[PDB]
């Protein structure tokens, strides 16, 4: 081959595993969000929430569980947006890489 | 005729393998369950010794623990009869039905 | 012809999910027995979410209902789009096919 | 011509495969309802209060003291829990299964059905 | 030549995309572990015994003794070779977090060692399939 | 709440779908329910299920 | 168990000392296999016309 | 007999793929033994340790541990070594006989 020709393929499949990454962080994020709302949906202060941690589910007023849910919600959060940028940047590579195949 | 004596002898040749091995796993399932008795009968008295079947373990005193895990060496040790008792059966099935193929046959 | 098979393709896909609903309908039913049969004896539980929240029996029923008939009712929504993604194919079908082959 | 009679041979194979993996599967999921229904036999035994050692998290266990061995969980519904008494999660446990059992029991009559027809064609086939 | 190139890019990516394969398997091992610690740091409340909270305890998938928890602070662990160990609260939160990166670095070198394989295979076959 | 695919409120092709709205019709119905009482019934007549939309039981 | 009823029977027949068994209700698979294992040869998949004709040609009854 | 060397080729030029097929295999299996004799030799000895066997979580010593953990580890890699061995030694004869079957 060429180094180009190991480069070139080994960076779509570096950009495989970046966009990857981007997207599983969403849907907890939203299933962490929908879950702050199904404690709020019922027994708040009125009844006491356990808060799922492990098997041992912590139990308190309503909103704590939701804050829980948003520390977990919080960091799921932010992770995104490294990898989101990075296949930005390594597409670039990848798109350097394309013409450095053609031209030679 | 012949197809209910050929039907035996298909119905007894595929069931009389299995019981054949069944035996022989529960001879091991004996085993552990033996053995796992003397591992935690190796500690003389040990309290913090938990039986438990899967995820849990339950605190328990080994004594007890002990008690079940000679039976279930013995419940391991059991239906090798049944299973081998299973596996005399057949062989002797399959001949039966072939016979009547072959005297009806000749009959 | 790739035309021919997002159509074919979409068809199970969106018929995956409502399948696997009539189970959990069915288990929806099999717990209406049981919210039927608990007065809450044992603390019942409903899980939606990564939180597991504390549940009362009453409330559970109506839920599991609903559950159960959020569930029912779809078995509407992709038998609307069971026909669609179906005939979508079949259309470019003898085109698609005879396009394969000329 | 020629590959009709190769094609629905080792189709007929899979079926075997698939269903043999489901009752094995389904002789699998049966297996933990009783798990569910014995391990309360312990419970009620030993007693509330004996230090159960449960999983916490992968490789990593969690203790705790036993309580409440009256109050114990049936899965279902979709989404939903009722604990029950010692006496009724053993039920549905029970229950479950054999609503597995069925489920489990006529996969064989499908699981055994379609191997004589593989060989029925694998019979065509060095015909 | 064409002949070399063509031979080649083929039998770099069989044993490469393995690499692909086999450095990704690795940091699939992370989140098992890197989630334990979590589990055990949501729960531990230092001067106070670990899973101290409110719980139902896990028998199984069907059955569950909501319970209450709170035990000695230990958390008995998983070391394979069918050898269960008693940890408290730190070599846990120890154990359990050294095994975090050793899942992670073993994406890298274990898809690199043979990422000169990759090339070795490749370059063993390129010349054996044109000369042979 | 109005009937959709069938007396309630539902969109999916997938379980993401349907977990996430079904927050939405859920508590809702209950307190339409609820403002009745608020309304001061004590008895209710519901003309049939036909004459209405329907009344999930 | 299926043996057992056959012969426990089939040695009532045995007990009035047959070859040729006409087996008319109660037919068995077995019911014949066993006395063709007993070597005592029963007749399937007979009418009860032949057992009443039968019934005609040793003079006899058919038993219950 | 033109069957011999294409497969012989073959499965010449099969084994250097076969290297990855065992190199992921026994590192599935190598991944355990690494937690089998590290996290010991990080735990003290002073405390009590466990056992998992079947049916039963026994206490057991950390004395019984470090051979039970210990010696069956280095036991284990002979087969499972072995193992993948004799998986792509019987694909040689399936690559030598099919030549001369379905030649």
């Amino acid at each position: 081959d060429q180094q180009k020709i190991n480069k070139f393929a080994r960076n779509t499949s570096r950009i495989t595993e970046l966009k990857e990454e981007i997207e599983v962080k969403k849907k907890q994020l939203q299933n962490l969000e929908d879950a702050c709302d199904d404690i709020m949906l019922a027994d708040d202060d009125c009844l006491m929430i356990p808060y799922q941690i492990g098997d041992v589910f912590i139990s308190h007023s309503q909103e704590e569980t939701q804050e829980m849910l948003e520390e977990a919600k919080k960091n799921l959060q932010e992770e995104i947006d490294a990898l989101e940028s990075r296949v930005e940047s390594i597409q670039r590579v990848l798109a350097d890489l394309k013409v450095q195949l053609y031209a030679k | 005729a012949f197809t209910e004596l050929q039907a035996k002898v298909i119905d007894t040749q595929q069931k009389v393998k299995l019981a054949d091995i069944q035996i022989e796993q529960l001879n091991r399932t004996k085993k552990h369950a033996h053995l796992t008795d003397t591992e935690i009968m190796t500690l003389v008295d040990e309290t913090n010794m938990y039986e438990g079947v899967g995820r849990m373990f339950i605190l328990q005193s080994k004594e007890a623990i002990h008690s079940q895990l000679l039976e279930k060496q013995k419940i391991a040790e059991e239906k090798i009869k049944e299973l081998e008792q299973k596996k005399s059966y057949l062989e002797r099935s399959v001949k039966e039905a072939e016979d009547n193929i072959r005297e009806m046959l000749m009959a | 012809v790739e035309k021919y098979q997002q159509l074919q393709k979409d068809l199970s896909k969106s018929m995956s999910g409502r399948q696997k609903l009539e189970a959990q309908l069915t288990e929806n039913n099999i717990v209406k027995e049981e919210l039927a049969l608990l007065d809450g004896s044992n603390v019942v539980f409903k899980l939606l979410g990564p939180v597991l929240v504390k549940q009362e029996l009453g409330e559970a029923r109506a839920t599991v209902g609903k559950r159960l008939d959020y569930i029912t009712a779809e078995i509407k929504r992709y038998e609307s789009q069971l026909r669609d993604l179906e005939r979508q194919s079949e259309q470019q079908r003898e085109t698609l096919a005879q396009l394969q082959q000329e | 011509n020629l590959p009709q009679l190769e094609m629905l041979k080792n189709q007929l194979d899979q079926e075997v495969e698939f269903l043999s993996t489901s009752i094995a599967q389904l002789k699998v999921v049966q297996t933990k309802y009783v798990e569910a229904k014995d391990c309360l036999n312990v419970l009620n035994k030993s007693n509330e209060g004996k230090e159960l050692l449960v999983p916490l998290t992968s490789s990593m266990y969690v203790p705790g003291k036993l309580h409440d061995v009256e109050h114990v969980l049936i899965d279902v519904g979709t989404g939903y829990y009722v604990e029950k008494t010692a006496e009724d999660a053993k039920d549905f446990f029970k229950r479950k299964i054999d609503f597995l059992t069925k489920q489990m029991e006529k996969i064989q009559p499908a699981l055994q059905e379609k191997h004589a027809m593989k060989q029925a064609v694998m019979e065509m086939m060095s015909q | 030549v064409l002949k070399k190139l063509d031979e080649q890019y083929q039998k770099y990516k069989f044993m490469e995309l393995n690499l692909a394969q086999k450095k990704r398997r690795l940091k699939g091992q992370i989140p098992e572990i890197k989630q334990t610690l979590e589990i055990l740091k949501y729960m531990q409340k230092k001067k106070e015994s670990t899973n101290s909270m409110e719980t139902r305890f896990l028998l199984a998938d069907n059955l569950y003794c909501k319970a209450s928890v709170p035990p000695t602070d230990k958390m008995c662990l998983w070391l394979g070779a069918n050898v269960m160990l008693e940890y408290d609260i730190d070599e846990a939160q120890a154990l359990l977090e050294k095994n975090l990166s050793t899942a992670t670095k073993n994406l890298d070198s274990l898809e690199e060692d043979l990422d000169f394989l990759r090339d070795q295979f490749t370059t063993t076959e390129v010349n054996m399939a044109r000369v042979y | 709440a109005p009937k959709t695919d069938m007396d309630n409120q539902i969109v999916v092709s997938d379980y993401a779908q349907m977990d996430r709205v079904l927050r939405e019709e859920r508590a809702y119905i209950l307190n339409l329910v609820k403002q009745i009482k608020k309304t001061g019934c004590n008895v209710l007549l519901i003309q049939k299920s036909i004459l209405r939309d329907a009344l999930s039981d | 168990m299926e043996e057992e009823y056959i012969q426990q029977l089939c040695e009532d027949i045995i007990q009035l000392k047959p070859d040729v068994v006409i087996t008319e209700k109660g037919i068995s698979d077995l019911a014949q296999h066993y006395l063709m294992r007993a070597n005592i040869t029963a007749i399937r998949r007979v009418r009860k016309t032949d057992n009443n004709r039968i019934a005609r040609a040793c003079g006899a009854r058919i038993v219950s | 007999s033109a069957e011999q060397v294409i497969a012989g080729f073959n499965r010449l030029r099969q084994e250097q793929r076969g290297l990855a097929s065992k190199a992921a295999e026994l590192e599935m299996e190598l991944n355990e033994h690494s937690l089998v004799i590290d996290t010991l030799k990080e735990v003290d000895e002073t405390r009590k340790c466990y056992r998992m066997v079947g049916g039963v979580l026994v206490e057991r010593t950390v004395k019984e541990v470090l051979p039970a953990l210990e010696n069956n580890k280095e036991q284990i890699q002979k087969i499972i070594e072995t193992l993948t061995q004799q998986l792509q030694a019987k694909g040689k004869e399936l690559n030598e006989f099919r030549e001369k079957h379905n030649i």
